[PDB]
């Protein structure tokens, strides 16, 4: 059903509320940019690329997991070469970490001084986020607080 | 590909007015 | 070029193979590579070159152990390179004699006394 | 950061473990030296646990 | 549309598709025939139904028009009686067979022209543009129609004639051995109600598996796809047998009388026509088309034929749409709707200066 | 068959979920069920990012 | 305001004196575990503190911003005085200080922020017997 | 409504669908000094 | 031009007296992956990682000649 997988595409991305003619365009526009490519490596290896770029900034088990999905999933090698192509288009706890203090037989490392410093950059971009929002609903109000009277107001646009 | 480049060539000349970087 | 693409150069360059053949040493690669990136040690050349002399004087090669002191000034007199420490740190690791203890011997710095 | 006090909280511990070991292990030698650095390790605490048993690897050898 | 609204007209052998640019399929479709005393002068429907005391002559019957008074009378009477539009004021995109004649374009374009007058037109070939709703420009698309059958190999577009396999067989002779296979088990299959009969049974009822023998094996030992139909009129005839023969004809062409390639062998031989740099592409990206493509299950069959044919390097990628009924009309729709494909329909001017025949230039 | 076909969709939703794709379930099942039939990924990576443009110009 | 903002106080004051008691060695095998998990919700108590004071090094803090920003403070910290009063109180060791947090699991089941903290201690506690 | 809520979470008597209440109570006040948190700040 | 022709020379130059500083040290390392290695090193990355990388690759080649 393979012209009307794109029809039922063409209705998942379209935003709920025309929505009767702007899914007869948004159908062309699927078409319009699905024959420019056709006009015009493994598939693992692609993985392991964005696993190293995970792993320098941190973030080692998620990379570590990452992995460990796609060894299970060869027991649909198409699918995640799709996957790899929009990876950087998406939109932007546990008391069981570091903790030495927990366990059974936790092994000799002494002080570290780098599980505490990003363990006070974890709260640091709490208290820098709760004060952003209080730096984005003073102003989405005042802007409309002041200004001209009756631009911010949509019955004074009729 | 600068190192690919790099397997060039190389011209054999020099000058004693030509001191440095005379190819 | 990035690194990680550059990795599976190495790779195909040790083991002859394509990058669609070596995937299980390259995934290896990653992650000891990844996770271990910056640099742990006080960089200097000057401890890195004593060492290299010390090694060739330590084989009877006491003709090569003053040829790489000259060797060592053009690396500095071109001037492209950016980190000579490394590259020395390196070549002097994988280096094996042609023909015990180190822990009273000078070694770099631990990087850990600094706020990093 | 209200005067050191996250950096000087994994010492605390420490060394009021370390003074332990110092004061009751005075006036031992011999074997009876290493029966009181084993007689500080059935501290469930993992962190004084851990640290116990380090210093007993090392008496003990 | 915010230029006036476009026009595109498929003159198809067993219907006529027409309707406006963007629109969802064909605004119309009407029958290919006209009806003439034997009302004096009618159209489809109307000649159909009076078809018993009156004459009708067919405008297209096998891809090749037969009477060019009639297909100007299809034209007119789609222009005026089907949308009920000025075809003076409207541009239309028409379609064309594998590989026409430059003397039937000329006459197509003269009468396009002059009977019309229209401000721009176009025609170019049906599979390319098929092809051009499929999602891939470059593949093989296998249209079967109702009175013609072609493989086209598409490579960057501009498809290759040499590769295009020409095949003399669709759905006349479909529902003539349908209806000679009904009529020799025992079946009222014969007359002129009883073709329309057994045709609309070939479409719906019939069947279309993967190979002939465990069909044939499952059919002879049970009658599990037999299935009963019992119309208004009160004729009851159900036989599992014949509609799983009916569509294995196109692979045992011998079942009908044939002497042709089948329809996975005559794209392995357009693919053996190909370039080797388009071969695994074009084994990659081909779609299906044609009327004929509405058996389901024979998309699975052909793409299992068409793996097993080609060797183990390239693979089997089929596009199957279930709108292959409508799989042209949909490709002009998808081509005269770009606003960079409004340069490439020929206007009236060049036209009326340089003669009908620039269109082969212009419309390449 | 169905509950094999079920767990090898479910893994698949977690590798497009940490890697930041904006594929939804509903979406991902068109996608997955789109690739089955044989299409070439390459193209359907532009039509996604088009169809997300597009849909952007109306609000 | 500051005497709706002092109960926090009072219930770390508690807490601190709790698990410096019963880190004595007469208190068996697992009240010094269930004083042993109370710390790491010591941690967090601090650092929430100190964070608000170099904040209020920029004069952009207030006595309601304040009040606003210590509220699961004052939840966990009175969960945990809750907890050490109760071991305190009716004399708990061994097997008796594991029988009381598996009470207070399931006390708190339908909350699941203070269930998560008591599961937590509860685990913990009972890695020795 | 913190007069209620005041005395529910001293209640243990109220029971498991209460103190639940108590805790909906309490995520609803929360925004509300959130809103005063900003009032404040503009002025 | 000439800025990035002069460059090409200084980087041949290069090349050359880190592969003798590799000869006298008798590492096993050619022209080609020592292009590779001197690269990686560029960038910023552990030569006790990267020695051991090698070090390992360098030992499994051997199990499967």
């Amino acid at each position: 059903s393979i012209t009307q997988l794109f029809d039922d595409l063409c209705e998942a991305l379209l935003p709920a509320a025309n929505r009767k003619r702007a899914k007869r365009s948004l159908k062309k526009v699927a078409y319009n940019a699905l024959f420019t490519n056709l006009f015009q490596l493994p598939a693992r290896n692609k993985i392991l690329m964005l696993s190293f770029d995970l792993r320098v900034g941190g973030l080692g088990p998620k990379a570590d997991r990452l992995e460990e999905l796609v060894e299970e999933l060869e027991a649909v090698g198409s699918v995640l070469d799709l996957l790899v192509q929009l990876a950087g288009s998406g939109p932007p706890r546990d008391y069981f970490l570091n903790n030495k203090h927990v366990g059974r037989n936790v092994p000799y490392s002494g002080y570290d001084c780098d599980d505490l410093s990003v363990f006070e950059m974890d709260v640091q971009s709490l208290i820098s986020r709760e004060e952003c929002l209080c730096h984005s609903m003073i102003q989405e109000t005042l802007q409309v607080m002041e200004a001209a009277p009756g631009t911010g107001l949509p019955t004074v646009g009729l | 590909l600068w190192e690919a480049a790099l397997t060039y060539e190389a011209s054999k000349r020099r000058c004693w007015e030509r001191v440095g970087c005379p190819p | 070029k990035s690194p990680n693409v550059l990795l599976q150069n190495l790779c195909c360059r040790i083991l002859g193979r394509s990058e669609a053949d070596v995937a299980q040493q390259f995934q290896y690669a990653v992650r000891v590579i990844g996770s271990n990136f910056a640099p742990t040690v006080e960089r200097d050349e000057f401890l890195v070159a004593e060492k290299i002399k010390k090694e060739l004087i330590r084989q009877r090669r006491e003709a090569d152990a003053a040829l790489f002191s000259e060797l060592h000034r053009k690396l500095h007199s071109q001037g492209v390179l950016k980190n000579k420490w490394s590259i020395l740190y390196l070549l002097l690791s994988l280096s094996e004699d042609p023909r015990s203890y180190a822990t009273l011997f000078a070694q770099a710095l631990p990087r850990d006394a600094h706020s990093t | 950061l209200r005067r050191l006090l996250v950096w000087t909280y994994d010492p605390k511990i420490r060394l009021k473990t370390l003074a332990a070991l110092v004061d009751h292990c005075q006036g031992r030698k011999g074997g009876e030296l290493a029966s009181a650095v084993h007689a500080y390790t059935k501290t469930g605490d993992p962190y004084m646990r851990s640290l116990v048993q380090h210093i007993l690897s090392l008496v003990s050898h | 549309d915010d230029d006036i609204a476009a026009l595109v007209v498929d003159n198809g052998s067993g219907m006529c598709k027409a309707g406006f640019a963007g629109d969802d399929a064909p605004r119309a479709v009407f029958p290919s025939i006209v009806g003439r005393p034997r009302k004096d002068s009618y159209v489809g429907d109307e000649a159909q139904s009076k078809r018993g005391i009156l004459t009708l002559k067919y405008p297209i019957e096998h891809g090749i028009v037969t009477n060019w008074d009639d297909m100007e009378k299809i034209w007119h009477h789609t222009f005026y009686n089907e949308l009920r539009v000025a075809p003076e004021e409207h541009p239309v995109l028409l379609t064309e067979a594998p590989l026409n004649p430059k003397a039937n374009r000329e006459k197509m374009t003269q009468i396009m022209f002059e009977t019309f007058n229209t401000p721009a037109m176009y025609v170019a070939i049906q599979a390319v543009l098929s092809l051009y709703a499929s999602g891939r420009t470059t593949g093989i698309v296998m249209d079967s129609g109702d009175g013609v059958t072609h493989t086209v190999p598409i490579y960057e577009g501009y498809a290759l004639p040499h590769a295009i396999l020409r095949l003399d067989l669709a759905g006349r002779d479909l529902t003539d051995y349908l209806m000679k296979i009904l009529t020799e088990r025992g079946y009222s299959f014969t007359t002129t109600a009883e073709r329309e009969i057994v045709r609309d049974i070939k479409e719906k009822l019939c069947y279309v598996a993967l190979d002939f023998e465990q069909e044939m094996a499952t059919a002879a030992s049970s009658s599990s796809l037999e299935k009963s139909y019992e119309l208004p009129d009160g004729q009851v005839i159900t036989i599992g047998n014949e509609r799983f023969r009916c569509p294995e004809a196109l692979f045992q062409p011998s079942f009908l009388g044939m002497e042709s390639c089948g329809i996975h062998e005559t794209t392995f031989n357009s693919i053996m026509k190909c370039d080797v740099d388009i071969r695994k592409d074009l084994y990659a990206n081909t779609v299906l088309s044609g009327g004929t493509t509405m058996y389901p299950g024979i998309a699975d069959r052909m793409q299992k034929e068409i793996t097993a044919l080609a060797p183990s390097t390239m693979k089997i990628k089929i596009i199957a749409p279930p709108e292959r009924k409508y799989s042209v009309w949909i490709g002009g729709s998808i081509l005269a709707s770009l606003s960079t494909f409004q340069q490439m329909w020929i206007s009236k001017q060049e036209y009326d200066e340089s003669g009908p025949s620039i269109v082969h230039r212009k419309c390449f | 068959n169905l509950n094999a076909v079920r767990e090898t969709m479910d893994v698949l939703l977690e590798i497009s979920r940490i890697l930041n794709t904006g594929l939804d379930m509903e979406t991902l099942s068109i996608c997955v069920r789109l690739c089955e039939q044989g299409i070439n990924p390459e193209a359907l990576s532009s039509v996604i990012k088009e169809l997300r443009k597009a849909t952007e110009a109306l609000k | 305001l500051v005497h709706r903002i002092l109960p926090v106080a009072a219930s770390y004051s508690a807490v601190t004196r709790f698990i410096e008691e019963k880190s004595s060695f007469e208190y068996g095998q697992v009240n010094h575990a269930l004083a042993a998990a109370m710390r790491t919700l010591v941690k967090e108590h601090l650092i929430l503190v100190s964070q608000l004071e170099q904040l209020h090094r920029q004069g952009l803090l207030s006595l309601q911003k304040l009040w606003f920003y210590i509220q699961p403070a004052m939840r966990t910290m009175d969960i945990l005085a809750s907890l050490a009063t109760s071991v305190d109180k009716g004399e708990c060791l061994g097997g008796s200080t594991l029988s009381l947090l598996h009470d207070r699991s399931f006390s708190y089941t339908g909350d699941s922020q203070a269930q998560e903290l008591c599961l937590y201690l509860t685990k913990a506690a009972s890695a020795p017997y | 409504i913190r007069r209620y809520t005041d005395q529910r979470s001293l209640d243990r008597s109220f029971g498991l669908v209460g103190q639940s209440f108590c805790a909906a109570l309490h995520q609803e006040l929360r925004e509300y000094y959130r809103l005063l948190s900003v009032l404040h700040s503009q002025l």
